[PDB]
RNA sequence: GCCCGGAUAGCUCAGUCGGUAGAGCAGGGGAUUGAAAAUCCCCGUGUCCUUGGUUCGAUUCCGAGUCCGGGCACCA
RNA sequence: UUACUGUUCCCUGGGAUUGGCUUUGGGCUUUUCCUGCGCAGCUUAGGUGGAAGGCGAAGAAGGCCCCCUUCCGGGGGGGCCCGAGCCAUCAGUGAGAUACCACUCUGGAAGAGCUAGAAUUCUAACCUUGUGUCAGGACCUACGGGCCAAGGGACAUUCUCAGGUAGACAGUUUCUAUGGGGCGUAGGCCUCCCAAAAGGUAACGGAGGCGUGCAAAGGUUUCCUCGGGCCGGACGGAGAUUGGCCCUCGAGUGCAAAGGCAGAAGGGAGCUUGACUGCAAGACCCACCCGUCGAGCAGGGACGAAAGUCGGCCUUAGUGA
RNA sequence: CAGUGCCGGAAGGUCAAGGAAGUUGGUGACCUGAUGACAGGGGAGCCGGCGACCGAAGCCCCGGUGAACGGCGGCCGUAACUAUAACGGUCCUAAGGUAGCGAAAUUCCUUGUCGGGUAAGUUCCGACCCGCACGAAAGGCGUAACGAUCUGGGCACUGUC
RNA sequence: AACCCAGAGCUAGCUGGUUCUCCCCGAAAUGCGUUGAGGCGCAGCAGUUGACUGGACAUCUAGGGGUAAAGCACUGUUUCG
RNA sequence: AUCCCGUGUGAAUCAGCAAGGACCACCUUGCAAGGCUAAAUACUCCUGGGUGACCGAUAGCGAAGUAGUACCGUGAGGGA
RNA sequence: AGACAACCUGGCGAACUGAAACAUCUUAGUAGCCAGAGGAAAAGAAAGCAAAAGCGAUUCCCGUAGUAGCGGCGAGCGAA
């Protein structure tokens, strides 16, 4: 409703299957209210492939 | 499925009107060859 | 879940084949009328949904976002 | 029966049985013609190419008029009259001459082509009738057979596929506790009481709530103290903002209730995304299924000077194999 | 004549099978890449998905139809004494029960109240209307004749007593 | 919704019945879930069989608690002053 | 996929065609749309031999005597 | 041409039942009924299996195997 699940994921992850050790694109996934923050989700978070801190963005 | 005509070579052996002179080539529709011409003997169906 | 069409004056919708933003009511005024109504005429208001792109410039064309009105579906 | 899932009668489209001629006509075309107001201008700049040659007596410029499109700026074009010109890099313009020519695009026209749809016929399929007429040893005004005729006619019927549609028909479902009747109510989770100072615990016993919310109401570093009396102060009053003294936890904590929590878990400010990945000794709760707590390790971070804290939220509801 | 059915209507929306422009994928003669034990692009053909547009009845839509299914309300206030309400206001519906009947095979409270019949009548007959909850072809209201009908009373008659 | 035969020894979480003797041990009527309530699954409590164990019955000490009693420090409630 | 049928369309002949569990390539295997054929296997109204930890008149076949008889039923049927 | 116990082939083809209800599924292509032929019937001479190694018509038994699978992925069904 107001209050949605919404899927972050990391902008940097390459879909083309990666030749690195593991492959594979992180998605997060997590609530916010769409009311509330209408501005896209931006948030810096772990990612298991990359092994740094990346930005992670949404999709629609 | 998707209607298909039937078309049936044939040879005409007399004059009739909106066909042509006797000894005439042709095709046609099934029906018309079968139920209409080919009784009266004026016709003749053709696979040399 | 898909498929269409819309967001334009306070309300209801007309829209060049991009160069002025428009109708019909709600309102204000004038007598109409001894008084009511018809009868009639005037006047007021706009970020043409939000964003970028195209263009010498855009309500008009296109992309994304948001909402609204309907049409059609499925074996947790 | 307007419970569910279907079946049938019945209606309507494709296919098949199923043909001829003619129209009318919706969408595509086959030559071929119409048609385009960025601005700099000879002026309503068609893109791209052959591109110094073309259009004329199979009779042009220029005026007299008929038609049609229209942004009445002007464009295509029929008749006549006219008689030797409309012309090209000629300079502009992203793109060239209305000198000409090829595939074509905006929409229009026309004869020609595909498919319907539609309407009209026509007769040979098919249908329907006949004390019409033949027919064997004899009849068939005894059903029927052959021929002829008459009326319909590519409809209808039959078949197949599809949509619609009758409890006409078939199989079935219709919970538990209410007061062991209707009727509405109740059925999961959380807090308190009952509950007998471990834990557990019933009643149609007594009270309430939940089916989420927050991008900060999380993380962290750091500072702060609420509420209530009494008094002063322009409007201002019981009550707003401000000053001060006394009581000290009585306020608050997103929402019930209980338990917590004062230099705090309450109020504020700064920077953030640990509301991470990979896990995990051991416990608690336990019929099972679930459920809860977590020291510790590695990676890669946030805040912080550092020590360190951080795997969402003071805790317990906010869920579903 | 709103709901439901039934009939008629044809402009719009919806509308299956089936057609069908067109896209899209798998394969692959081949063409290149490549310090890994291979990889990427691809003609024709075959095979698959999707599919704008065409596509009937029905439904949504418009109208008629009660001897079709059925339905036929509330709330106030007001007349020289108390009373009642012909009269007005308001609410709501598709519309708000007309003629006639009415304590009825219908009346709950209820043995309503009144009259009659009886010495005495919860039944009976006539009437009032405050119809819990009559009512017009599921007919309304009358009605002579008729009934092994239901129901009240009277004469005759009797061991019913 | 006839009868007769067959599927059919249908199905009945229901009711009835279930036959010789001695010896040893010996329950439960509770919890949870259930289209469940008079059924069933698991647990609890029988028997028999093993593997570990060292307790039980007493005695004393130590824990945490918020009942009986008690109280007005809070939350209500209440009488009069 | 393979197999077999209603309605409708509708091929190719060995340089083919089918199968190898959608489909395409490659290879392997096979030759549909014409027929016919013994044995191994199933059974007991029975026939002939054999055996029986099978019955012995409430048993064994419904039937050790009129047994599908008597009797009952309109009849199917029941049935000592 | 009719008769003929069981077996067999072909055609029509249930329901109770199980699923702790039931509708897909199960019962079961079972019973029944009709038709047909034989001492057996049917099937049968690879347009078949297999997998890179090989087989060589059909039927029947053992086994693979309650395996692969199928299934309101339930009850159950169940190969080669
Ligand atoms: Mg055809
Ligand atoms: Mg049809
Ligand atoms: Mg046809
Ligand atoms: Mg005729
Ligand atoms: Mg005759
Ligand atoms: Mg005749
Ligand atoms: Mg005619
Ligand atoms: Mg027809
Ligand atoms: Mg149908
Ligand atoms: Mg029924
Ligand atoms: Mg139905
Ligand atoms: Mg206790
Ligand atoms: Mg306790
Ligand atoms: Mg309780
Ligand atoms: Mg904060
Ligand atoms: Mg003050
Ligand atoms: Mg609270
Ligand atoms: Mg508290
Ligand atoms: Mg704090
Ligand atoms: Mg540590
Ligand atoms: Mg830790
Ligand atoms: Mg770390
Ligand atoms: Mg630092
Ligand atoms: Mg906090
Ligand atoms: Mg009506
Ligand atoms: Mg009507
Ligand atoms: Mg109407
Ligand atoms: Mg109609
Ligand atoms: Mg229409
Ligand atoms: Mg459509
Ligand atoms: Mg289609
Ligand atoms: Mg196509
Ligand atoms: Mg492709
Ligand atoms: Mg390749
Ligand atoms: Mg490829
Ligand atoms: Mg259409
Ligand atoms: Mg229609
Ligand atoms: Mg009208
Ligand atoms: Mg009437
Ligand atoms: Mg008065
Ligand atoms: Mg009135
Ligand atoms: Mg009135
Ligand atoms: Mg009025
Ligand atoms: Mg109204
Ligand atoms: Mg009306
Ligand atoms: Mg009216
Ligand atoms: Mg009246
Ligand atoms: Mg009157
Ligand atoms: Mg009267
Ligand atoms: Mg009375
Ligand atoms: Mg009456
Ligand atoms: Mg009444
Ligand atoms: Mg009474
Ligand atoms: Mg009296
Ligand atoms: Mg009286
Ligand atoms: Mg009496
Ligand atoms: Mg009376
Ligand atoms: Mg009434
Ligand atoms: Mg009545
Ligand atoms: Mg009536
Ligand atoms: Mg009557
Ligand atoms: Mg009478
Ligand atoms: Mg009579
Ligand atoms: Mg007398
Ligand atoms: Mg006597
Ligand atoms: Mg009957
Ligand atoms: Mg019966
Ligand atoms: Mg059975
Ligand atoms: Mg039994
Ligand atoms: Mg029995
Ligand atoms: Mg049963
Ligand atoms: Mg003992
Ligand atoms: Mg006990
Ligand atoms: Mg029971
Ligand atoms: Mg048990
Ligand atoms: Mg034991
Ligand atoms: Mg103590
Ligand atoms: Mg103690
Ligand atoms: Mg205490
Ligand atoms: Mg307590
Ligand atoms: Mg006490
Ligand atoms: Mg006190
Ligand atoms: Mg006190
Ligand atoms: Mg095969
Ligand atoms: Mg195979
Ligand atoms: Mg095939
Ligand atoms: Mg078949
Ligand atoms: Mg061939
Ligand atoms: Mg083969
Ligand atoms: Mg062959
Ligand atoms: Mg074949
Ligand atoms: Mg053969
Ligand atoms: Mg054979
Ligand atoms: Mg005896
Ligand atoms: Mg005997
Ligand atoms: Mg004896
Ligand atoms: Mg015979
Ligand atoms: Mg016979
Ligand atoms: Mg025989
Ligand atoms: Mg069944
Ligand atoms: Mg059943
Ligand atoms: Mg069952
Ligand atoms: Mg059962
Ligand atoms: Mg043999
Ligand atoms: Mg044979
Ligand atoms: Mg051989
Ligand atoms: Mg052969
Ligand atoms: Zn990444």
């Amino acid at each position: 409703d107001v209050r949605v699940k919404v899927i972050l994921e990391c902008t940097g992850c390459v879909r083309k299957s990666v030749n690195k050790g593991s492959r594979g694109v992180s998605r997060y996934i997590t609530q916010k209210n769409r009311h509330n923050t209408p501005s896209r989700l931006e948030l810096r978070k772990f990612c298991p492939y990359c092994y740094k801190h990346t930005i992670h963005g949404e999709i629609k | 499925q998707k209607k298909v005509k039937k078309i049936r070579k044939i040879i005409l052996k007399e004059d009739i009107p909106d066909l042509g002179k006797k000894g005439q080539l042709l095709d046609v529709r099934a029906g018309f060859l079968r139920n209409f011409l080919l009784p009266l003997g004026k016709a003749e169906v053709v696979t040399p």
